[PDB]
């Protein structure tokens, strides 16, 4: 089979400016007419892959000028002349010289921006939840960048763990920011028995850490 | 809209078996060889099959991984391809995409369906409204709706019956819970303060799996 392997495996860039892929292929892909046997593809997360070249160089239908695809034989480059924040996304490129078709691992392009401290949102359990027997407290981190936060569970002051789940957003279109949802889930029994539930964060932006908090039955 | 559309796919036993279908909307499949391509969720892209046109005689090519347990068809005259997987297996877990090539006429990529292997049956989400009990940002409320406890973890989406300028609804990815094979998220609707006062109401809408959909009411603090 066909390798294919791209670098970097994660970029950063700010709006306006360059970006570049390099892949490589284990075989040549040049093609007797002068053109080569790789496509190049962008993928939001959960949505199929997009069409962005084929053919080494082909710009396919409605793919956006900035992008061009470039290289021969074994080596091929994507650029992007001017990021935009919609350009966020794992770009992969893809060999069609054979079956099996093969895939390079995928870069993951971010867009750059100043650091931004996260707003933190706590939620208690809601009161229809509780009946049901499972008490879920919410953690919500807003407008924050670069994407590492770090969130800690403490109930009445013992840290939590093996019990809590995260997930973090795409940038926003506007401002380029992640959000966080952590979710500290517990049985009704066990939520009932403890008075104090905090949420803290950390994070590059944050000089302090941030702590929310809620006495049980006060919300 | 021109497209592939995928069906079929959801949950099935391991051992059991399960046919996928790609049917073309608004183009001819005639003209393509039809590929399978799959992605295990947070990973790369993977060959599974491919099946020439009619002209070359409906030639069949399947991945090393899945060769035995393949056949893949075409029905020209419904404009659908399909992908039969038999003896399927824990890490054929996957989304699966139907993917077109050869014909200069027509480059399409199916939507993608998921694929589980799995002895569970489905669960719905559990959706609760929620309330901010720390403080809200200047001149904005912030709402939000729990989505809990829910699998297969796509797909999955929710909507809120605010938007436009101001508003901004957040949408985090399924996380697996801790304890129990289901996986949880949430959804939050940040808009300005006057769209969101006392006695005001406003709901999140949750579509999950093939199931019907979930509208719940949240209020406004
Ligand atoms: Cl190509
Ligand atoms: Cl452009
Ligand atoms: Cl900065
Ligand atoms: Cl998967
Ligand atoms: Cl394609």
């Amino acid at each position: 089979d066909i390798v294919m392997t791209q670098s970097p495996l994660s970029l950063s860039v700010t709006p306006g400016e360059p970006a570049s892929i390099s892949c490589r292929s284990s075989q040549s892909l040049l093609r007797r007419d002068g053109h080569n046997d790789l496509e190049w593809y962008l993928q939001k997360p959960g949505q199929s892959p997009q069409p962005l070249i084929y053919l080494g160089s082909t710009r396919a239908s409605g793919v956006p000028d900035r992008f061009s695809g470039s290289g021969s034989g074994t080596d091929f480059t994507l650029k992007i002349i001017r990021v935009e924040a919609e350009d966020a996304g794992t770009y992969y490129c893809m060999q069609n010289k054979q079956t099996p078709l093969t895939f390079g691992q995928g870069t993951r392009l971010e867009i750059k921006r100043t650091v931004a401290a996260p707003s933190v949102f706590i939620f208690p359990p809601s009161d229809e939840q509780l009946k049901s027997g499972t008490a879920s407290v919410v953690c919500l981190l807003n407008n924050f960048y670069p994407r590492e936060a770090k969130v800690q569970w403490k109930v009445d002051n013992a840290l939590q763990s093996g019990n809590s789940q995260e997930s973090v957003t795409e940038q926003d279109s506007k401002d380029s920011t992640y959000s966080l949802s952590s979710t500290l889930t517990l049985s009704k029994a066990d939520y009932e028995k403890h008075k104090v539930y905090a949420c803290e964060v950390t994070h590059q932006g944050l000089s302090s850490p941030v702590t929310k908090s809620f006495n049980r039955g006060e919300c | 809209e021109v497209q592939l559309v995928e069906s079929g796919g959801g949950l099935v036993q391991p051992g059991g078996s399960l046919k996928l279908s790609c049917a073309a909307s608004g183009f001819t499949l005639s003209g393509s060889n039809v590929h399978w391509v799959r992605q295990a969720s947070g990973k790369g892209l993977e060959w599974v099959g491919r099946i020439k046109r009619n002209a070359e005689s409906d030639a069949t090519a399947y991945a090393a991984s899945m060769r035995g347990r393949l056949t893949i068809s075409r029905d020209d005259s419904k404009n659908t391809a399909f992908l039969q997987m038999n003896s399927l297996k824990s890490d054929d877990t996957a989304m699966y995409y139907c993917v077109i090539r050869g014909d200069v006429y027509n480059r399409q990529w199916g939507q993608g369906t998921l694929v589980t292997v799995s002895s569970a049956s489905p669960t719905s989400p559990k959706v609760f409204p929620l309330s901010l009990c720390s403080t809200q940002p200047d001149g904005n409320v912030v709402i939000a709706c729990l989505v809990q406890g829910f699998f297969p973890q796509e797909p999955l989406s929710v909507t809120w019956s605010e938007s436009g300028q101001g508003v901004t609804a957040r949408n985090f990815p399924p996380s697996q819970d801790a304890s129990g094979d289901l996986y949880t998220t949430s959804s939050q609707l940040t808009l300005p303060a006057t769209q969101c006062l006392a006695g005001k109401s406003v709901t999140c809408h949750v579509k999950h799996y093939t199931n019907p959909s979930q509208d719940v009411t949240v209020p406004c603090p």
